[PDB]
């Protein structure tokens, strides 16, 4: 029980985590393309 | 030492199925008037709270409820009752009551004990000897004393019923006969009023215009001068002119000793007009919320 | 909705102007209407 | 100056200690440019 | 001397409505009818409750809670568990003794990126009803009152009597202003809009 | 891990059930905490876990149990 | 011995390649990363 | 601040416990640890 | 006089399988017996 | 399974030497703070300045008068019920038995200048109930003594605060536990005057009696010994003591509140609950005892549980 | 017979300085809303003692240390805190205790909890994790009345727009500042309750006899009676505690420790 | 390796003896002196 609710809490999301690893090269992202990402993770979101 | 517990002779002419019905009203209160460490059942029954050979009432219950020692049934088995002292000084280590009342009891509450006044009395019919065994109420101390409030309320209108907790509505009823008892309480109300208004109350009548400006000031005040109320009413209708200043002044304050004349009454006024707190509700791992009819442990008080 | 008086005070801090004083101002005097106005009122208009 | 006033003071029992659990590295992956399937698109040769 | 601007009852903008109306007249009579209703808390009790739009517009705002059913993914020896030993103590409770067992436990997680991996999948029921209940910001003991107690517990009733999440009627000396608990719930939990 | 519909809605169609049987190991670890990580938890707050290892660098049972295996 | 532990910790140690390149940039380096964890503590408890 | 360094030489080269086998980019999640 | 988490250590209590409990065990015992030698040798010396 | 209690104190109010062990032994507070308590407590129209020289006279001939004010350390901190009884032998009704004790304890003590002190602290008893600084809220029970050890001039008493009587050891001459014991002029039956007459447990008051009449004060006290609770024993006593409640109810004192009576004015008496007596019936014997040289009469109580929380119940109605 | 002790997982990550004041912080009182054996840090911390979501008054504490459970810090390690509950009766051997109060502690004297109402609270800064604690005051059980009284009536006299002594010593109450402001904040509930409580005494007493030298009697009677007593306990509180010395020192000045037992 | 030593401490640790009084005075206890000495470092210096 408590090893099942110790990885929940650990766990982030999968339809944020699924994209940002598509997204990884030179993980410092500059201004812009860390915009493109979040409009496009405020689709990935609703979407599924 | 050792917990001074307390037996209870039950007789031998009692019925098979009413041992069965005393057996579950374990962990609730009964009193006596001498402790004693061997007694008898007539001595804990609604006959032995009779004033002279008549029914008590509701200021007759107050006045035995704070003039009788408390004590908790602790094991009972066929043919003998054992229960524990409260209010005596002697360790209870092991101790559980029962929620008598259709309220709720929050955890780390006071409890306090009251008379049955919610139209529903749980006694127990005993045919063999003619008894009925009143057990009261374990009220928080809150409710208590607002369910005390009412009800002296009302019985000063027999000297010419709806109360909101928790957000539910209980509504309570008595027999308020023997007009004597309910004059002595009178007494007792203006023997605390008197003595709360000390000689320097003139410098609080002082303010109550000035209560009123800053009434208008802040949104907790102006409830604090809610509409039914003397204050706002006498700033209304009665201003207060200067007054001669203070009598040997050098030494002395008069508001320090007027609002300690005061807190004295604070602290016995509920205490003898209700009853004093017997008991408080310490749970170590059990759910906070007791709900009614569950049982839980205490510590006296 | 008639509580003003803090947002006021946090409000009287700022980088203040110079702004003219023709539409939030009033005064009074005494002579006849016609002189009052055409006088000390519409002559110092064009350099309030 | 540390003297215990009276005698066998607390704070002499405290066995709270803290333990390097484990370390943990890793090792890289050599890779050969002939390996690849990208070679073949080229005539590599030396020449000193 | 004559009165300013942004003091007079009437300000610019009704003369500019007048000024540019294209009306026909008849209802150009009409529109600075209503233009001339007040704006104070004891206006709007007169214009809301006879169907009267007083040129404001709000933007209602609720929010629900659904229950889920998750899905959760993880990876081999994400978490390396260090058990300690059991210890046993007691005390005496109700008639007689009770014992406890307690047991303490420790955990760290060995991954370098995020190893677990979580996704809400299905869909339960929801548990409250997505349905009309406006909040009262009467429970509040919060900022200045008005001048008339009595004009403030008009507002009180009239709003009260305009839905049924409101306080109790005797408003306590101090206290928390709890609302009376209904007898009956039918949908689910009431969300607050 | 998941729930029973779920679970259900799963072993239909769209995952193809590869063993029905595993096997697991039966006994947990220790850490013994004794001799030279033991001096030093004490005079000084300090332990190692492999302590008596690193000294020299410098200078089990399973069963088969029934589960629900898929690719 | 679980209960006398003040924090445990843990090590990683990762290395990362590199890809040698033309000019003009700042030629690239090796580079190290070393990374440290706590512990969390948590416990069970029952009763009869 | 930061108590967690100092107990034990950083780089403490004493022998490892377990290979990574990850190989991933690490400064995008400095975020976990020291 | 004896503080409390040694007389805990010093009461005649079980076994506990670890070895830091059984060290702490043993320096309270030689704490206090220091502690006894010295107070016996007091009554010799004071009666002088 | 009991409580001990130790104190060093002077030994001028109080000899170990002389009280035998089971007498209930009284604390006193700093007299300093009577100065500013007065300062702000007086009633308008009375000037304080006669309760400060009440003191100071008092504490000018007692011991070493030095360490007067603040500071002082090594205080006169216990005080024998005896004593504060003694000093005060001229408002027991039972007058044989409490002069009996005063001459007792005058002649016991040091033997010089103890009438002094005596007078010395009945007037100053006398002005501050005169002052409306009450004796009650100054005076605490410490405990029953059980041991001492005493020097030149300074005493170590150790006492029982808690728990049952003869649980506990002394090493004294006859055998190794002790008894509670009073004089017996103190002792004050409750049930008796209300005729209840009832086996079972009985508590143990301590209680204060004030008559304020002009320059006509008065201050005696006794230990109760009734069947009631702490709530309606204050009933009891305030009804068998009628005529004094009226005697400083009298005599205590548009338009203004100021001149009517408050707490300060009306008030007679103040108890406190001490112990408890839980056995089966109360047995106790008047026996004519020793102090040294005279014979005075004690109770002999048997079986006392002291008790605690010492808060001070009040009665001025 | 079990003492009750309870433990606390300390955290990291905080900065040596605040634990040099955790370590001298061994004595002070600490209350729970419920009593557990695995207690927490938030737990202690004043951010539970918020009503209206902002910290408490001088009147709210006096609820809450009437519906919180209180406990005395035992004795700290650098890894975590523990402490006994005391108002339960339990057997814990040490429970000592430090004076928090500019009042010398006699001996055998009984002690009742109260709250910061005058100078500020000696507070501890744990910001490295974001909350701050601060302790009840120990003021034996003979000057609370005298305490706070002295304090509110002068409140009173400084609305319409002095010091205690104890044991040969004297505490002055206005503490040498014109603590108009803040004080002036954070007791204002208190009096604005009390004045309002007592005024209509002087009041409804003259509306039933005032030869004694639709607005119904009957209901302000009982808010004048339901108020004044449940304030009339927050404020005539119990003892919990009382000093009891076996060859130490004599008295207790402010800041020193002794030990106690538990009434 | 005395170039590398940071710091390097000694301690000591006496037991006072006491003796056994009579008097209304306080007991004595046994008292244990804990101390810690640090070592200072110097140099030479010969040339030819």
């Amino acid at each position: 029980d408590q090893l099942l609710g110790v990885l929940l809490e650990k766990a982030p999301p999968l339809s944020l985590l699924s994209p940002i690893n598509k997204f990884q090269p030179e993980g410092h992202l500059n201004r812009v393309a860390r915009a493109a990402l979040l409009s496009d993770l405020k689709r990935r979101v609703c979407a599924d | 030492a050792m917990p001074f517990e307390i037996e209870v002779l039950l007789p031998g002419e009692l019925s098979p199925a009413e041992t069965s019905a005393l057996q579950k009203c374990e962990g609730k209160i009964i009193t006596f008037s001498t402790l004693r460490h061997r007694a008898s059942l007539v001595d804990i029954a609604l006959s032995s709270y009779y004033i002279n050979g008549a029914p008590p009432d509701t200021l007759s219950l107050l006045e035995a409820y704070r003039m009788r020692f408390a004590a908790v049934i602790t094991r009972v088995i066929p043919g003998k009752l054992l229960a524990h002292a409260i209010g005596v000084g002697t360790p209870t280590p092991g101790l559980f009551i029962q929620n008598t009342s259709p309220v709720d009891l929050c955890n780390g509450d006071y409890i306090c004990l009251l008379p049955p006044v919610f139209g529903s009395a749980d006694s127990i019919r005993l045919d063999s000897v003619g008894l009925e065994i009143v057990f009261p109420l374990t009220i928080p101390q809150t409710l208590m004393r607002e369910i005390i409030a009412k009800v002296v309320a009302r019985a000063v209108e027999r000297t010419a019923d709806v109360i909101c907790y928790n957000g539910r509505r209980y509504e309570l009823e008595t027999n308020l006969q023997h007009r004597d008892g309910s004059d002595a309480a009178i007494r007792t109300l203006v023997l605390n009023l008197m003595f709360s208004i000390n000689e320097g109350c003139l410098l609080l009548l002082a303010l109550i215009p000035t209560l009123l400006v800053q009434g208008a000031h802040d949104g907790y005040v102006n409830l604090l001068i809610q509409t039914a109320n003397c204050v706002r009413e006498t700033g209304q209708l009665i201003n207060i002119p200067p007054m001669p200043r203070i009598q040997d002044g050098h030494r002395r304050f008069p508001i320090y000793e007027t609002i300690s004349s005061w807190i004295s009454t604070s602290s016995r006024l509920g205490d003898t007009l209700g009853t004093r707190a017997i008991l408080r509700v310490c749970v170590f791992d059990g759910p906070s919320t007791v709900h009614p009819g569950d049982r839980t442990a205490v510590i006296q008080v | 909705l008639l509580d003003v008086e803090a947002t006021l005070v946090a409000l009287r801090q700022q980088h203040l102007d110079r702004q003219c004083y023709f539409g939030v101002y009033v005064a009074e005097g005494t002579e006849d209407t016609l002189d009052v106005q055409m006088g000390r009122f519409m002559e110092t208009w064009a350099d309030m | 100056f540390f003297k215990q006033i009276r005698s066998d003071d607390n704070s002499l029992y405290s066995a709270q200690f803290d333990i390097l659990l484990g370390t943990y590295c890793n090792t890289l992956n050599f890779v050969r440019f002939l390996e690849l399937g990208l070679s073949v698109a080229c005539i590599c040769t030396k020449f000193p | 001397f004559l009165g300013a601007n942004h003091h007079a009852t009437i300000r610019q903008p009704v003369a500019y409505h007048v000024t540019h109306s294209k009306s026909d007249f008849n209802t150009l009579t009409y529109s600075l009818l209503g233009g001339y209703f007040k704006f104070t808390p004891i206006s709007l009790t007169h214009q809301l409750r006879t169907g009267f739009h007083p040129g404001i517009a709000f933007t209602v705002v609720r929010q629900d809670r659904f229950a889920t059913e998750q899905l959760l993914y993880a990876e081999r020896a994400s978490e390396s568990y260090f058990v300690g030993q059991i210890q046993v103590h007691h005390h005496d409770a109700i008639g007689g003794v009770n014992f406890t067992l307690t047991q303490p436990r420790a955990h760290v997680d060995l991954g370098v990126g995020y190893t677990a991996v979580c996704a809400t999948a299905a869909l339960r029921c929801p548990l409250t009803d997505m349905g009309n209940t406006a909040q009262n910001l009467f429970f509040s003991r919060g900022g200045v009152p008005m001048l008339h107690d009595n004009v403030t517990e008009s507002l009180r009733r009239i709003t009260a009597s305009g839905g049924r999440l409101n306080p109790t009627e005797p408003l306590p000396i101090f206290g928390g202003l709890r609302p009376a608990t209904s007898a009956g719930i039918a949908r689910g939990q009431a969300s607050v809009c | 891990v998941t729930t029973a519909t779920l679970k259900r809605q799963l072993l239909q169609g769209i995952l193809q059930i590869d063993d029905t049987a595993a096997d697991v190991p039966v006994t947990y670890g220790e850490m013994v905490l004794q001799g030279t990580n033991l001096v030093t938890a004490l005079v000084m707050g300090k332990a190692v876990r492999g302590m008596d290892d690193v000294a020299r660098h410098l200078l089990p049972v399973n069963a088969r149990v029934p589960a629900d295996l898929v690719i | 011995e679980l209960a006398y532990v003040r924090d445990g910790v843990i090590q990683f140690e990762v290395q990362q390649p590199m890809i040698a390149r033309d000019g003009p940039h700042p030629v690239d380096q090796p580079v190290h990363n070393y990374m440290v964890k706590r512990i969390h503590k948590r416990s069970l408890s029952a009763a009869f | 601040s930061d108590r967690i360094a100092g107990l034990f030489n950083i780089p403490a080269g004493i022998i490892p416990t377990g290979n990574v086998l990850s190989t991933i980019e690490v400064c995008a999640h400095r975020c976990i640890f020291d | 006089a004896i503080a409390s988490e040694a007389l805990s250590l010093l009461s005649n209590t079980y076994v506990d399988g670890t070895e830091i409990d059984s060290s702490l065990r043993i320096r309270a015992i030689q704490q206090m017996a220091r502690n006894l030698r010295t107070v016996l040798d007091s009554f010799e010396r004071g009666t002088a | 399974t009991t409580q001990l209690i130790q104190q060093v104190s002077l030994t001028d109010f109080f000899r170990p030497d002389i009280e035998h062990a089971g007498s209930i032994v009284l604390i006193l507070r700093h007299p300093s703070d009577m100065i500013g308590e007065a300062n702000t407590l007086t009633q308008a129209g009375r000037d304080p300045d006669v309760l400060l020289e009440g003191l100071r006279n008092l504490f000018n001939a007692c011991t070493a008068p030095w360490t007067v004010g603040e500071g002082g350390g090594l205080r006169a901190y216990v005080t024998s019920l005896s004593f504060i009884a003694a000093c005060r032998a001229e408002e027991y009704t039972d007058k044989q038995a409490a002069d009996a004790n005063r001459t007792a304890i005058v002649s016991a003590y040091g033997c010089s200048r103890m009438e002094t002190r005596l007078i010395r602290f009945s007037e100053c008893l006398r002005a501050m109930v005169q002052c409306h600084v009450f004796p009650h809220r100054f005076i605490s029970f410490f405990g029953s003594l059980l041991e001492y050890t005493i020097q030149d001039n300074l005493c170590n008493i150790t006492a029982v605060a808690k728990g049952p009587q003869e649980a506990a050891r002394t090493d004294k001459t006859s055998t190794r536990r002790v008894t509670a014991n009073i004089p017996a002029c103190v002792f004050w039956d409750v049930d008796k005057d209300l005729h209840l007459s009832a086996d079972g447990l009985k508590h143990v008051f301590l209680v204060f009696v004030y008559t304020q009449r002009r320059q006509r004060e008065g201050v005696r006290l006794h230990l109760a010994l009734s069947q009631l609770n702490e709530q309606c024993f204050g009933r009891g006593i305030g009804f068998l003591l009628g005529r004094i409640r009226a005697e400083n109810a009298a005599w205590g004192t548009t338009g203004d509140f100021r001149g009517l009576p408050t707490q300060l004015s009306c008030m007679y008496a103040a108890y406190t609950l001490i112990g408890t007596i839980p056995s089966e019936s109360v047995r106790y014997t008047r026996r004519m005892e020793r102090f040294g040289g005279y014979n005075v009469p004690t109770i002999w109580l048997e079986g006392v549980v002291w008790g605690g929380t010492n808060t001070w119940n009040e009665c001025y109605y």
